[PDB]
């Protein structure tokens, strides 16, 4: 399984060494500003090191562990979730994680705001009951309709104490906009 | 042979679906004056009946009821049709059913074959599509979208052999005791005929004997919307004189016209039924969707 | 020896830098053959939070298949890194192309913008919006073909809901995308080929000021100067496409029966068109066969009974679609025998309920409102929440979305939408049922 070792600190000389090449000075080829290597490596933990300009250091992005003496070495987790791409996507989604129904209303503002209710976009005015059809066709037709008008409440005033509601709604790939007429 | 029937099994219901299309629905609560205003300001001819106490869709209003409601209740120009005015579905339902018959219904995954058989058994002209999953009502299928949807794919498939025979050789249709209209009939007679022999349309015949106009169950729905309905003594020439204009005539066919051309006249002219005549322009009886789809399918 | 290797492939030189990652070219080690590979950190993904938009990025780019569309080969997951194995381009950036030519002849600007609009149709017909179309997002190959491709600012338009991210850079951005206001998707992916359309015949943006508020004002005036060197019937088009008003804007449909657009057209670009059910691969099509016999289908198409049943939908497919007529209205010749005559009058109808009131006070009256009829809510913003409400007969619960909407200065609107996820009851019902208990309340 390959796993990268990108060193983006300066240097004209880097080399990497760990416990998978038993401590040995690998040279790292450089692109424009980064030494880069790609090796194979099995499941488990690695430790390693990077040899700048005659200096030993670390990443200091990468987990540090520091051994008996007092040696600093980088720590990698090589894991199975890290070879399949949607594992690996699963195991950073739970990683940025780390509610239920109530009859309770919601504050103003964290901190007092005047600040208003998003501007109702145009689309949503565009009523499909309000359309002239054109004669020709049978009169239960109806245009194709907007994807975003979809689930939407649509209604008539209130007139001798019966209330009308419509509302476009999808079953595969075909639209019905149901009507209901029930006394208020 | 049996070309259609085996077109009928393969295709859902779902393929008669338009992609968009509108359907209006009546709370049984709803004062019945109302929800046949409401069927004349949305141009539809039948709604669903929803109950909101037992949450379930229960039947259809269509034109038929408001026939039955004219006629039954109707006394004179002089006096209000109170019933007509106070009922609610509900209270009408209860009069009219005294025979406690179920939603006669299809799901949109079922077959135009029991589409077409459950129109035929049931003896009905509006069968609602309920999606089992949600319970929602998506199309009132009919006899009209049906063959419509046929005659788009007759070039798909070889033509039966009976396509090419006479009607009078297949004798699809009604040719006794055809029921009529005089132009002088008072609309409320018309309507009794119509709850009588339970016919979708009457054809209009003059003093000297000739068809000039079709009363159909359609056009008795112009009562609410001209508001009209509380003088059913007018002839059904006036009850017509409407749509006087931009008439073109009755859509007739003749006995020696083949299967094919019946068909093709039908679904061109977007009619329920043809008056057939003989040789001569001479009434021999009716030839409807009902009775095409019955020798097209079932048969 | 020690050189960067990913699969088969040797890194070289960085080809440049997108909306998320680095991208470089790929030399396969055996054969020499060339790819670009989108260099994705997981950390720096963390760090920002963007698990589920490459997510997402990652399941349509596997999806599409568009010949003017970058094709992605494979992902190659890594602890530390995301390696995206893509189709590579020769040509570069159409940007460039642009500036070496001063500006690009009618035919090579249409055959171009046709195959760029053949593109974007195929996402929005997948459901997905581009956001950061431009003449650099729009690469070359070595046979002059464009082909889309940073997917970055990409999302995906679900039904009822809106989009409002301000994506993409200020010069091909639409109006509405400026102003940081909702909008619906496509209308802005239309806005930025206008303006590459514009820049494809001209060699010039037609919105571009060095002062940032003076260009936001330009933009959102849609006031641009047309070159006399153009034609009247591609002015139209540009003048149909950069309107400032979403709903007087072009669509894609607007676009194909323009005559300009018209003109040496291939038959294969779009769906219904002549070469398109002969030569395109349907999906939808594939998926239906799946069913009835999930094995590809491929060995008996390149004739087999397997392969009648994937032409048998096809040809179904394209009778319903002639038939335009008996699956949609038209817009507004004999009438249909079913008119119905007017009544006696004609009442308009309206989205949800209006208030004149304070924002505040309308919120307020709604919490009070569900309290009384024993519903049960969420608060996920001060004016967007999401209500439930067990149905006593069905034993099922009914949900849907109130979200509050500014019409005017003085005026305020509470939208309903439902929620979908009853078989005793029916769910359109519900919602209508549910609707109807608030209203009649507030
Ligand atoms: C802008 C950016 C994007 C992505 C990013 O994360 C990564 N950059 C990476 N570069 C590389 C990389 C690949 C090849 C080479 C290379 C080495 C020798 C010759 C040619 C090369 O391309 C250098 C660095 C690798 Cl392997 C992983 C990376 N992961 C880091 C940056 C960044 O520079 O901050
Ligand atoms: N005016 C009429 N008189 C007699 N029979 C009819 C008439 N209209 C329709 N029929 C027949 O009654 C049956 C059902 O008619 P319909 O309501 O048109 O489907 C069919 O078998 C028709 O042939
Ligand atoms: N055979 C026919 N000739 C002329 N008009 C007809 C005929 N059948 C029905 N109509 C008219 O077409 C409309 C639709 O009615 P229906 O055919 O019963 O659905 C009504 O207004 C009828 O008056």
């Amino acid at each position: 399984r390959p796993t990268v070792f990108r060193w983006t600190g300066g240097g004209k000389e880097v080399y990497l060494s760990g416990s998978f090449n038993n401590w040995s000075k690998l040279p790292l080829t450089r692109s424009h500003n980064n030494f880069v290597a790609i090796l194979d490596l099995p499941e488990g933990e690695h430790q390693y090191k990077f040899f700048v300009d005659g200096q030993w250091t670390h990443d200091p992005s990468e987990p540090i562990v520091t051994s008996q003496l007092g040696t600093v070495n980088n720590i990698i987790q090589v894991k199975k979730t890290d070879f399949e791409v949607f594992d690996a996507l699963m195991v950073d989604s739970q990683k940025c994680s780390d509610g239920p129904y109530h009859q309770e209303p919601y504050v103003c503002k964290p901190e007092e705001r005047f600040r208003a209710p998003p501007i109702l976009p145009p689309h949503l005015l565009q009523v499909i009951l309000n359309k002239d059809t054109g004669i020709s066709c049978d009169p239960a037709l109806l245009p194709e309709p907007n994807h975003v008008m979809l689930n939407h409440l649509y209604a008539l005033s209130i007139k001798d104490g019966v209330m009308v509601l419509s509302a476009t709604h999808r079953y595969k790939k075909k639209y019905v906009t149901t009507l209901l007429y029930k006394p208020i | 042979n049996s070309v259609y029937t085996s077109f009928m099994k393969s295709h859902r219901c779902y393929d008669l679906i338009p992609t968009s299309s509108k359907l209006v629905v009546f709370d049984t609560s709803l004062q019945v004056k109302k929800a046949f205003f409401a069927l004349v300001t949305n141009g539809v001819r039948a709604a669903p009946l929803w109950d909101s106490k037992k949450q379930s869709f229960v039947g259809m209003l269509t034109i038929t009821d408001f026939i039955n409601i004219l006629h039954r209740y109707y006394k004179s120009a002089l006096v209000q049709i109170y019933e007509l005015e106070e009922h609610k579905i509900e209270t009408w339902r209860e009069v009219y059913l005294q025979s406690f018959k179920p939603l006669v219904c299809i799901s949109p995954n079922a077959s135009l074959f029991d589409a077409v058989s459950s129109l035929i058994r049931n003896k009905i002209h509006r069968l609602p599509v309920i999606d089992p999953e949600s319970g929602n009502t998506l199309y009132i299928l009919t006899h009209k979208r049906i063959l419509k949807f046929l005659k788009l794919f007759i070039t798909e498939f070889p033509k039966p052999e009976f396509m090419s025979k006479s009607l009078e050789e297949l004798q699809i249709g009604t040719y006794a005791n055809i029921a009529m209209v005089r132009t002088t009939t008072p609309v409320y007679v018309a309507l009794g005929i119509f709850v009588q022999h339970r016919v979708s349309a009457l054809p209009v015949v003059d003093e000297k004997g000739r068809v000039v106009d079709i009363y159909s169950k359609f056009d008795v729905i112009n009562l609410a919307a001209e508001k009209t309905y509380n003088n059913l003594d007018v002839s059904v020439t006036k009850a017509l004189q409407h749509r006087s204009h931009y008439f073109e005539g009755v859509l007739k066919c003749y006995l020696h016209e083949t299967l094919e051309t019946i068909i093709n006249r039908l679904v061109e002219a977007e009619v329920h039924r043809l008056v057939v005549v003989d040789e001569n322009d001479v009434v021999k009886g009716i030839v409807s969707l009902s009775d095409i789809l019955q020798a097209l399918v079932l048969t | 020896d020690g050189r960067v290797k990913i699969g088969h492939y040797v890194l070289g030189d960085t080809l440049g830098v997108g909306t998320f990652g680095k991208v470089k070219i790929g030399e396969h080690q055996l054969t020499g053959h060339k790819v670009a590979v989108k260099i994705l950190n997981r950390q720096k993904i963390r760090s920002l939070d963007v698990v589920g938009k490459i997510k997402r990025e990652i399941q349509n780019l596997k999806l599409f298949r568009h010949p003017h569309i970058i094709k992605l080969y494979q992902v190659i997951s890594t602890p530390t890194d995301f390696f995206m194995v893509m189709e590579y381009v020769s040509g570069g950036e159409l940007f460039d192309y642009i500036c070496k030519h001063g500006r690009v002849e009618e035919m090579e600007a249409r055959r171009l913008f046709q195959q760029i609009l053949s593109a974007v149709d195929y996402c929005h017909r997948h459901m997905v919006v581009h956001r950061d179309l431009k003449p650099e997002n729009v690469l070359l190959d070595a046979h002059m073909n464009a082909k889309i491709a940073d997917f970055g600012l990409s999302n995906m338009m679900s039904d009822g809901e809106f989009l409002r991210t301000s994506c993409g850079s200020p010069n091909y951005a639409a109006p509405e995308v400026i102003s940081g206001r909702l909008y619906a998707g496509p209308e802005v992916d239309i806005w930025s080929c206008g303006v590459i359309l514009y820049a494809l015949l001209c060699g010039t943006l037609p919105f571009d000021d060095e002062h940032v508020p003076t260009l936001f004002k330009k933009i959102r005036g849609g006031v641009f100067y047309i070159p006399e060197y153009l034609n009247r019937s591609v002015a139209t088009l540009l003048m149909h496409m950069l309107q400032v008003d979403p709903l007087k804007r072009a669509t894609i449909k607007d676009i194909r029966e323009h005559e300009w657009f018209k003109q040496g057209l291939p038959s294969y670009l779009f769906p219904e068109d002549p070469s398109y059910d002969a030569n395109v691969i349907d999906d939808e099509a594939v998926k239906e066969v799946c069913e009835k016999f999930e094995s590809e289908v491929m060995n008996s198409l390149y004739q087999d009974q397997l392969a009648v049943a994937y032409h048998l939908i096809i040809d179904n497919r394209r009778i319903m679609n002639q038939a335009s007529e008996f699956y949609l209205a038209s817009s507004p010749l004999k009438p249909h025998p079913e008119r119905m005559p007017p009544l006696i009058k004609k009442a308009k109808w309206h989205l949800g309920i209006r208030s004149q009131s304070k924002p505040y006070d309308i919120m307020a009256e709604v919490y009070r409102a569900m309290k009384q009829l024993d519903f049960e809510w969420k608060v996920v913003n001060a004016y967007h929440l999401r209500v439930r409400r067990k149905n006593p007969v069905t034993g099922n619960y009914v949900k849907m979305s109130l979200q509050l909407y500014l019409v005017d200065n003085r005026s305020y609107l509470l939208d309903f939408k439902s929620i979908d996820d009853p078989r005793l009851g029916s769910h359109t019902m519900d919602f209508f049922e549910m609707c109807a208990s608030l209203i009649t309340t507030l």
